[PDB]
């Protein structure tokens, strides 16, 4: 029972690699929609003017 | 608790069947022995006779 | 005779400890994900605020 | 080794905890960038107009 | 448990203790039961001597 | 000896898990308390986001 502590930190780690792709796919996509705020936010400071 | 229970009144069963049954035998070798007195008895009084 | 029945005692209970902690210790991942998931979620409406 | 490899989860499991707040920050980010983006461009489609 | 445990092994050793003697008893009353023949017989045959 | 040594090895776990069991299920509580403590102050920012 005890070595099942290590398969499931071992199986949690998986989960944490995951966490560090979905990172990375989520920072990719979060910098994708913040190009977006950024041309939005330009246009409420240079279409305003 | 019930198995060592169980198990205890079990044994001690046993073992009260065997002193009522060893008494029976302890006794039986009383009438055997005495019987072998009163044979060996008679046997040397026949042969002397 | 004393030590075989204090061991098969801890036997048992250590058996079911193991055993009642990974039903313990399997809420406390989905806990402790919830309860770090929920600290970010109070910072993402300071940051939205 | 069984008190350490149970030990060993707790580690993981307050980096994969901790990691879910780091996870937390690029999905709040499309929830809170997007959000931004519908008051952006409700000003932006009202300037356009 | 423990009175009950050394009890229940105790109450073996009487059990099997005891009945060592009851083979013993039986070997003896056999012992007897044939010198009780061979005297019995030695007193019918001294008797029709 | 040999008997008391593995008895002695065996408590340590009995009494490991004893004590571990206790701060395990306090681990996962603990989740709970900064969960709801967070959540509840989360609750001030979404009323006033």
């Amino acid at each position: 029972k005890g070595a099942l502590a290590l398969e499931e930190k071992r199986r949690l780690e998986a989960r944490i690699a995951q966490l560090e792709e979905e990172l990375e796919e989520e920072q990719g996509n979060t910098e994708l929609i913040n190009d977006r705020l950024k041309k939005a936010n330009l246009q409420i400071d240079q279409i305003n003017t | 608790k019930l198995s060592l229970s169980t198990k205890l009144k079990q044994v001690e069963d046993e073992k009260n069947s065997f002193r009522e049954q060893l008494e029976e035998e302890e006794e039986a070798k009383h009438n055997l022995e005495k019987q072998i007195a009163t044979l060996h008895a008679q046997v040397a009084d026949m042969k002397k006779k | 005779i004393i030590l075989e029945d204090q061991n098969c005692k801890l036997a048992k209970e250590k058996k079911l400890l193991e055993d009642r902690i990974a039903e313990f210790t399997t809420n406390l991942t989905e806990e402790e994900e919830k309860s770090k998931s929920l600290a970010k979620l109070k910072n993402k409406h300071e940051a939205m605020i």
